[PDB]
């Protein structure tokens, strides 16, 4: 990366955002600017070339301009499908391609509480000698969520890992998966396994638990 | 017009990364330029180099002593060699080309530079039960565990099931191996009539698994 972009930007569907791209006189200052959209998992797709031109197939919701050593991508009529990383690109004083570090666009939506599900380890995993307990927080907003593991009422700390999806392209929510892993011997030393979820959309913490051996 | 990358998932430090891009639906000789761009994990885009119509090449100055880009007219391919790799070369590598205002891109291939070894996943079910039901909705899925390097791909019912699927970013466990889960939510009423299979492919170890996920008994 060479060009400077803000890390993230956000707005509600139907509104406008702009994404800025800061460069120097030797790149943006003297050269055309392009903009790229990258949806999670895909290659960059070009939105803008020659500062302000749209390739065929890019709707006029997307626009670009350039002034001095800066450039700007504008996106009107925001849609949930616009959730993506956006990159500006230009050429340096050697006419080699340079890119900005990217901007993540987040769509603002109403608060949504997670649905919480818990998964005991499988018998198949248990026979292989380990036990992974999975807590699922499905479709929540905003992203901030807290998961606490308790085993026989003992707070687990440093014992688990979680990860979070990218924002859903259809309803702008997130989902979170948390895994607590134990050895088989340790799994068999305890009865109650519980995941406690805290989130803005819940008026009080939600707990899902099972007793080892009820299935 | 389609571009498709092929190449090693894992490369040992100080060895040579070698990638090819197969071009369909277009003649390699007809391209204006063909090139390579990479994206290290969680970071932006970095141009590696391009080769033009004439055969002339231009490389990123910071990489140029390690890079070779060439074209195979008979295979209708072009390639990238990057010698003496280190961990810093870990990245999703994209091929790209401009044909006769908008380049074509490959799909990207993740190359990991590491002195660790390849390891295939075990695939365990995340079985649905009352503990994974909320109303008329049930959650189920597959835990894809202890594999190296990334990536794995997961689909459901050979792609026929996509609505309500969430495949999470892998996590690097303290063992040095990755673990991933993929879940789907479905009507509870379907649990006894619809089969749910998660299709798992770990291309670096050549591990493919189709694992049926059946409701528990609690």
């Amino acid at each position: 990366s060479v060009l400077t972009q803000p890390p993230s930007v956000s707005a509600a569907p139907g509104q406008k955002v702009t994404i800025s791209c800061s460069g120097s006189s030797s790149n943006i200052g003297n050269n055309y600017v392009s903009w790229y959209q990258q949806l999670p998992g895909t290659a960059p797709k070009k939105l803008i070339y020659d500062n302000n031109k749209r390739p065929s197939g890019i709707p006029d919701r997307f626009s670009g301009s350039k002034s001095g050593t800066s450039a700007t991508l504008g996106i009107t009529g925001l849609q949930t499908g616009d959730e993506a990383d956006y990159y500006c690109g230009t050429w340096d004083s050697s006419l080699n391609p340079v890119f900005g570090g990217g901007t993540k666009l987040e769509i603002k939506r109403t608060v949504a509480a997670p649905s919480v599900f818990i998964f005991p380890p499988s018998d198949e995993q248990l026979k292989s000698g380990t036990a992974s307990v999975v807590c699922l927080l499905n479709n929540f907003y905003p992203r901030e969520a807290k998961v606490q593991w308790k085993v026989d009422n003992a707070l687990q700390s440093g014992n688990s890992q979680e990860s979070v999806t990218e924002q859903d392209s259809k309803d702008s929510t997130y989902s979170l998966s948390s895994t607590l892993t134990l050895s088989k011997a340790d799994y068999e030393k305890h009865k109650v396994y519980a995941c406690e979820v805290t989130h803005q959309g819940l008026s009080s913490p939600v707990t899902k638990s099972f007793n080892r051996g009820e299935c | 017009v389609q571009l498709q990358e092929s190449g090693p998932g894992l490369v040992k430090p100080s060895e040579t990364l070698s990638l090819t891009c197969a071009v369909s639906g277009y003649s390699i000789s007809s391209g204006y330029y063909w090139g390579w761009i990479r994206q290290p994990p969680g970071k932006g885009l970095e141009w590696i180099g391009s080769i033009y119509h004439s055969g002339s090449t231009y490389y990123n100055p910071s990489l140029k002593s390690r890079v070779t880009i060439s074209v195979d007219t008979s295979k209708n391919q072009f390639s990238l060699k990057l010698s003496s790799v280190t961990a810093a070369d870990t990245a999703v590598y994209y091929c790209a080309g401009l044909t006769q205002n908008d380049a074509n891109w490959g799909q990207g291939t993740l190359v990991t530079v590491s002195s660790a070894s390849t390891k295939g996943p075990s695939v365990f079910p995340l079985a649905p039960s009352s503990k994974s039901t909320s109303g008329g909705t049930a959650a189920l899925g597959c835990l894809v565990k202890d594999y190296f390097p990334e990536p794995v791909t997961v689909s459901w019912n050979s792609g026929a099931l996509t609505s309500g699927v969430h495949t999470f970013p892998a996590v690097l466990q303290s063992s040095g191996l990755y673990s991933l889960s993929s879940v789907v939510t479905v009507p509870s009423s379907s649990l006894g009539t619809q089969t749910y299979i998660c299709n798992v492919n770990h291309k670096p170890s050549n591990t493919k698994v189709d694992k049926k996920v059946e409701p528990k008994s609690c």
